């Protein structure tokens, strides 16, 4: 999954 | 079969109702609303909750049986009971309209006080001014001022895992103004990252009874709708929150 906190 | 039920009110007192054993939550809420004299309009601003911890209480779904909950958690010690009456409301303007309803003011005031004690409402910088209005029991002026603080009418959930956070947890924070996910550590200590989701970005949402997860799908900026799962044991309560927010947004009667 792609992390929404990736910035 | 008749049974008695103890329920806590926002002011620390408790009330006892004699109610049918298999009553559902709304039925018990209506019995309680009547014994404390809530009027026809106040009754829609409060709901039944279950105390989970010092820092979290959870709203009872319609299909529960409060007496079952009450016995499950009953002992002879306890400060009293695991059932409590709490405000159920996200838009603070409908609150202001009730300022001339002594019952509702009293309930709004004592809960606000206790949510200040708990850290929910971030009143630090006017703490003394607020303290002075409390001591004089100027309840409506205390509330008209506390209502401007961060965290007023926000539902904060216990930290848990999120499928869009490879490591660390989220603490989800829900209000009429938006959906916030706070990045916190494994144990719940806050990082310093946070995401505000506009409600108009919320495309759809569900629960997953088996994965024990709440789910929401958002389209933000320009990208393609994406699903996020929150692995909270309170997925139903969080689902009730989404539905309640969209309901209150449809009937928002003020431009401010």
């Amino acid at each position: 999954n792609i992390d929404i906190f990736a910035d | 079969s008749d049974v008695e039920l103890r329920v806590a009110l926002p002011d620390g007192t408790t009330v006892t109702v004699r109610v049918k054993k298999n009553s559902t939550t709304d039925q018990v809420y209506q019995a309680i609303a009547a014994k404390v004299g809530m009027d026809s309009t106040t009754v829609n601003y409060f709901a039944l909750f279950e105390v989970i911890s010092h820092s979290f209480v959870r709203k009872l779904a319609p299909n529960e049986f409060p007496h079952k909950l009450y016995i499950q958690n009953y002992t002879s010690a306890v400060p009293g009971t695991c059932l409590t009456i709490r405000k159920w409301l996200f838009t603070t303007e409908e609150e202001i309209l009730l300022n001339d309803n002594d019952l509702a003011v009293t309930y709004f005031f004592h809960q606000a006080v206790d949510d200040v004690k708990k850290g929910y409402i971030k009143a630090e910088e006017k703490s003394y001014q607020l303290q002075k209005l409390y001591e004089q029991r100027k309840m409506v002026m205390y509330l008209n001022m506390l209502r401007t603080c961060e965290g007023y009418n926000e539902i904060i959930f216990p930290h848990c895992a999120c499928d869009s956070r490879r490591k660390g947890h989220v603490i989800t924070a829900i209000s009429i103004t938006h959906f916030k996910l706070h990045a916190c550590t494994e144990e719940g200590q806050l990082e310093n990252q946070v995401i505000a989701f506009e409600w108009d970005e919320m495309q759809r949402w569900d629960t997953d009874e088996e994965g024990m997860a709440f789910c929401f799908e958002y389209a933000r900026g320009e990208k393609k709708p994406r699903w996020v799962k929150i692995f909270t044991p309170y997925f139903n309560y969080m689902h009730e929150c989404f539905e309640r927010v969209f309901c209150e947004l449809k009937w928002r009667k003020e431009e401010y």
